[PDB]
């Protein structure tokens, strides 16, 4: 196996510089080139800079030039990637990835192996955890037809959230949007759940909503109106 | 050089023949043309390497093809597990570039999407802001274009949308549009509605709700 | 291009 470890998720402020890790196990280290690449939140990827472990030959992205910093530990097959100046169009997610190896290990120079990845999240706002607000069934629900409730999760710091029904038991029907970046700096979504209308009555709905950074856990019970 | 992948969105049927396209503002030296695929949460695959070559482990019904700044990828047969992103990404200079990708989504029937507007509960209202929520449950095509009306006022400027991915199960897309008020504002008022404009939409659909009914 | 300088020392690593 030919894998790429790379460090955990973290928050920086602005202005500040990060260095993201990239273990390399399993493959050839010094003669093979290392990249780079960065991919925001909705957006394609981006190549930033690549090395060559062997004598360090170093090529970084002309936008990124004067900071960025690429590295190699031979010792013990690592690539490093210092950024430093952080603003808010930094927060992305930094990928490193190893070019491949062909017909008695021709470098293809094309991206192969990658990294699990590691999420940047530039931004000042302290960690907070979510207020939940129901999004109760309406009371002109088609009777004998869908209705449709849900939970807001809004305002919160940082990503991620995690969101279930009834513990995990209601699955069918669920959509929870993708987080959304307000103008506040802090996060929001939404999940809602489409439900027969027979049920709004007898069934109880509750959302389950779980924010790991703040240490939060709220569940919160949605009846109709 | 700037890399241009074509089209922006390909709506095709699983089974069918997918077609690619990728051009560069210049010449790209050596054929240095590589097709990445990616699935919403993992690190992109390297479908092609050097315009037409292919790594091991990639399936023979990946194919590229082309020349100096007109470059093709072709999927001969559309399985299950090949709609996704893709980009393609020019490396003959000392600066790779990459695409803006291509979005090769599922082709099916034009589906209305099922409306729902949610006011602000209470307990949201006590904390001083006020969010109205539109919601447009699987649908097809994704673009939909939702506008919100505060006593028939046009807002613009205080609404998020966020889409779900397509699903796996009926290829529909799920939309969730969020108007965030001050309780003053939201008290100065009493009609609120989201109207949405959709193909699979005759007239475009108005969901509202009168502030305390 | 420095996306070729491994292949060099492929080349002469071979050779």
């Amino acid at each position: 196996e030919v894998q790429l470890v790379q460090s955990g998720g973290e928050v920086k402020r602005p202005g500040s510089s990060v260095t993201v890790s990239c273990k390399a196990t399993g493959g050839t280290f010094s003669t093979l080139a290392f990249n780079w690449v960065r991919q925001a939140p909705g957006q394609g990827p981006e190549w930033m800079g690549g090395i060559v472990p062997l004598f360090s030959i170093v090529n970084y992205g002309q936008k990124f030039q004067g900071r960025l910093t690429i590295r190699a530990d031979k010792s013990t097959t690592t690539v490093f990637l210092d950024l430093s100046g952080l603003t808010s169009a930094d927060t992305a997610t930094y990928y490193c990835a190893r070019e491949g190896e062909g017909w008695f290990g021709k470098p293809l120079r094309a991206f192969e192996f990658w990294g699990q990845g590691t999420v940047i999240t530039v931004s000042s706002a302290s960690t907070k955890g979510p207020s939940v607000f129901p999004l109760a069934p309406s009371s002109k629900s088609t009777s004998g037809g869908t209705a449709a409730l849900g939970c807001l999760v809004k305002d919160y710091f940082p990503e991620p959230v995690t969101v279930s029904w009834n513990s995990g038991a209601l699955t069918s029907g669920v959509h929870t949007f993708p987080a959304v970046l307000q103008s506040s700096g802090l996060y929001s979504l939404s999940s809602v759940v489409t439900v027969p209308s027979s049920s709004l009555g007898t069934q109880t709905y509750i959302c389950n909503v779980n924010h790991k950074p703040s240490n939060t856990k709220v569940d919160k019970k949605v009846e109709p109106k | 050089v700037v890399m241009t992948q074509s089209p922006g969105t390909l709506s095709l049927s699983p089974g069918e023949r997918a077609t690619l396209s990728c051009r560069a503002s210049q010449s790209v030296s050596g054929g240095a043309l590589a097709w990445y695929q990616q699935k919403p949460g993992q690190a992109p695959r390297l479908l092609i390497y050097d315009t037409s070559s292919r790594p091991t482990g990639v399936p023979g019904r990946f194919s590229g093809s082309g020349s100096g700044t007109d470059f093709s990828l072709t999927i001969s047969r559309l399985e299950p597990e090949d709609f996704a992103v893709y980009y393609c990404q020019q490396y003959g200079t000392s600066q790779s570039t990459f695409g803006q990708g291509t979005r090769l989504e599922i082709k099916r029937t034009v589906a209305a999407p099922s409306v729902f507007i949610f006011p602000p509960s209470d307990e949201q209202l006590k904390s001083g802001t006020a969010s109205v929520v539109c919601l447009l449950n699987n649908f097809y095509p994704r673009e939909a274009k939702v506008q919100w009306k505060v006593d028939n006022a046009l807002q613009s400027g205080n609404s998020q949308e966020s889409v779900t991915e397509q699903d796996s199960k009926d290829s529909t897309y799920s939309l969730s549009s969020t108007l965030t008020l001050s309780k003053a504002d939201y008290e100065k008022h009493k009609v609120y509605a989201c109207e949405v404009t959709h193909q699979g939409l005759s007239s475009p659909v108005t969901k509202s709700f009168n502030r305390g009914e | 291009n420095w996306f070729d300088i491994t292949n060099w020392l492929w080349y002469i690593k071979k050779k």
